[PDB]
């Protein structure tokens, strides 16, 4: 497929695939399937998950850290809204929002000093 | 929360 290399892009790629790694269970690698889950835009506006996150970086979607950081919010929230605090799904989410938030605040120091954020 | 996903029992 097409592929750019410019700094920042390199940047978000990395930090992507830190983010994912700390997905152990590929629950958010993919969308919600809406054939399965069909009352899931009943309560969410915006599905995210990693997939459409590279697929954003590949086509130069994200111009910038903060709106890279928002699509991984995205994700986290959209699935404590919809998933009951007791279910897995939901426990994912809490895990991936404190240990996301560790790769998120090391890769938007290298995007300030690379003159990139 | 909504109707819920399957597979989601702790």
């Amino acid at each position: 497929g097409p592929l750019q290399l410019t700094p920042f892009l390199i940047l978000l790629r990395k930090t992507l695939e830190q983010l994912q790694e700390k997905d152990t269970g590929n629950i958010f690698s993919e969308p919600v399937p809406l054939s399965e889950v069909p009352d899931y835009l009943d309560h969410i506006k915006k599905p995210m998950d990693f997939f459409t996150m590279k697929q954003n970086l590949e086509a130069y979607r994200y111009l910038n850290f903060d709106d890279f950081e928002e699509d991984f919010n995205l994700i986290v929230s959209n699935c404590l809204k919809y998933n009951a605090k007791d279910t897995i799904f939901y426990r994912a989410a809490v895990r991936l929002r404190e240990q996301g938030g560790a790769v998120l605040r090391q890769a938007r120091r290298q995007a300030e000093k690379m003159g990139i954020d | 929360s909504g109707r819920g996903k399957q597979g989601g029992k702790a």
